């Protein structure tokens, strides 16, 4: 930011464009299949009722 | 007496669909927070929960239903399926709960096409995100007789039931080290003339679900 | 005649099944209700009418007949309505839209003896405390015919615990300009005021203070 | 409140003397002993390091 | 080359504790948050590692340590009892640890008066904690020599051991129905000649916590 | 030599129990790691320094040689480094005490090749993302020896994961003022520009956008 | 009873 | 190494 104190982290110019950062869990990268594949990725599905 | 007993036995179901399609009903509305689906698996409570949530679909699948009791089957069907969604849910449903996912799969087998649609619409959802996990695609596509319930279900007119088929298809046939023996002997045991019946039909998410799911079989 | 046996045996075995499945499905709600985004969840559902009131129905069925899975289904009950009642919003909902579930519960205080479902008395204290944070919730509970009265019989009961939270009942009241009409067994919340449970005591003592200004 | 309209919750007018709510657990109900007796209240103990 | 094979065992295990020690460091940091026993228990990665647990701190013991390997025991036996600490968590531990809570009823009976008193300290507080849970109360107090035990543990000088027995005998008195057959008998089992001695004790904590159990063992 | 061959099944005897600990200690950190609030109190203790440390080491030790205990021992290390590095504090953290691990990370990136653990490279690229976020870690990174030709190198990857990760990785470099020096595999980044997967394609079209601009 | 299926 | 031990 404006003084390099504490906050380092990058400010984006553009609001559309912004930096996201990703986690990361035990069961997901061990227990579930890499379903991210080049012409399809598959992910679970939810349901609520009204 | 015979008729006093047989009269507060209807009492006393009905008291009791009311008590499951209240509580359950609730458990399926905050189900969508992973945090409650973790708070959920707390415990043996799961285990208890899971195998009589199995019966009671069982018990009602097998009087074939009003609003309460169906409001009930749904509740039970939409817990699993969001537990399912999560990756520790899926996990714990294949490791703890591998009788209600026989109970699953044997269901939507005696549902005949065109009766508990949305019951087998939430029960493949459930399936759907249990074959995201790997050990849980394993005992799904070995259970015996799993190809043939596909069939089955393609028989049933409602698009939303086949799209979800084909969801399910589509998940399996991803995954070729699972694959029965040959690959091209297992494509064979898919209801080809179904999906490619299907990859030319009115419903625009039913025509490109098929059609998707004929690009990944032509290219193995 | 050649019906009836059987018929009988199938009766008993439905409500096992049934306050088995009532256990669970309850046990989960009792734990998740601890969440206040959970609590405002539940409370945004059709069902949540219809659960309460058949909440203090079949609280009120099983007391008047202790098992193990028809305890924990009511302590589950009784769980999920202290919680929700724990939450402003819940407290809110219970008194504008569950009274009969309140009636229920103040009804049920007097109907077991000190002894009985000491865990069940408990946490139904613990729920009129937590409704009577809520204007409305004091109004209509220390309005309840008799329940002064049953206040100070609540007092009788030997359990520390049940005590603890008849005195906060009680404190909650007093910490509101309301009707008086003497009946204190100043014995026994001075015979409580020294004690060596640090929670007892300071209960009495804090109420004491009130019962004087 | 002031205005009651939707803030139904009674105020105190003493900051010692604050209403709190309490909540409940399956377990600690159930699966826990009854440890608030009259002469002692046993309490679980926890330890943080430095 | 035996040389070079025993140069490498000593540097592999040093690796070994300083990955233990600061993995399981920061874990018993972080384990005094109730949501992060949960997060814990979830799995059956609670399992393994409660396992892995009790033969760790069962093999240090054994030895007789350093810095390094005495911090890796402190955060296994800190993280227990955190665990025991939620009521979710002792319920877990006598569920599904017996054997964990049995290798710590044997290690207190390993270690001589006075030699890893932080150790004891640790350990007799999961105890405690443990024994808060009704069928936790039962497996400790029905385990056998667990009151020969008792008397073993108020051997030590160390002031805090013996303010953390009477703690835990404090709790197990207070439960008359598993009482070894008559109370008057069960009382007599206990140390009372030491429980008297420290009832006029110099440290003021000790002396409170002796004096206090002496008034509840009178009135039985 | 009457020694020797029982001392080296001890030796591996010990690895066993010493991966096995490790496994099951850092998966419950891996887990409990996604919580802001727990990476913070991670790290305010002292063994902070001394875990990432010896992390770097124990993740570059076993490359050097998949096992399943060993698999989820090293996926373990790079989870929790990528969840730390998810928050402000925590790649603050890293880029100020742990760049010996940042240095490993990068260089393991280009020590495996393509098909041998793609899990551990998804999570490493996802590391450096995160990190990346931070002034001092996009500077840190960016100016490694061979950063910029590892980057096209790991485009070659036939896997859709990693790629999007490289993609995202090269976006976060170009989404802020810096030096360039023409080898963009306008290739496969335009290959990857028409894609099914509807993350791919628009993580290399927006990555196009910038490209121009 | 009417569903509602987010992804 | 010192211990703080809270209740």
């Amino acid at each position: 930011k404006r003084n390099l104190l504490n906050e380092f982290d990058r400010i984006i110019e553009n609001q559309e464009k912004s930096l996201k950062a990703s986690k990361s869990t035990p069961d997901g990268t061990i227990k579930d299949r890499r379903l991210f594949m080049h012409h399809v990725s598959l992910e679970p599905i939810t349901c609520v009722p009204f | 007496q015979l008729n006093e007993a047989k009269q507060q036995l209807l009492q006393q179901a009905e008291y009791c669909t009311e008590m499951g399609a209240a509580a359950c009903t609730l458990l399926w509305g905050v189900s969508s927070s992973e945090e409650v689906v973790k708070a959920i698996l707390g415990g043996d409570k799961a285990l208890k929960f899971f195998s009589i949530t199995g019966q009671t679909m069982e018990s009602f699948v097998k009087s074939l239903l009003d609003s309460d009791e169906s409001q009930f089957v749904f509740a039970l069907a939409g817990i699993v399926t969001n537990v399912a969604a999560i990756a520790c849910g899926r996990e714990f449903l294949v490791n703890s709960s591998r009788v209600l996912l026989d109970t699953i799969l044997q269901l939507l087998g005696d549902l005949k096409p065109g009766q508990c649609t949305k019951l087998k619409v939430l029960m493949l959802m459930s399936l759907y995100n249990v074959s995201i996990n790997l050990k849980g695609l394993k005992y799904i596509s070995e259970s015996p007789g799993f190809i043939p319930l596909l069939w089955w279900l393609l028989s049933d007119p409602d698009a939303e039931v086949c799209l979800h088929v084909l969801r399910l298809v589509q998940s399996v046939v991803l995954e070729p080290e699972v694959f029965s023996k040959s690959a091209s002997e297992f494509r064979s045991s898919l209801p080809l003339q179904r999906i490619l019946a299907m990859s030319k039909s009115r419903n625009p998410r039913l025509q490109t679900a098929a059609q998707e799911l004929l690009e990944d079989l032509r290219t193995l």
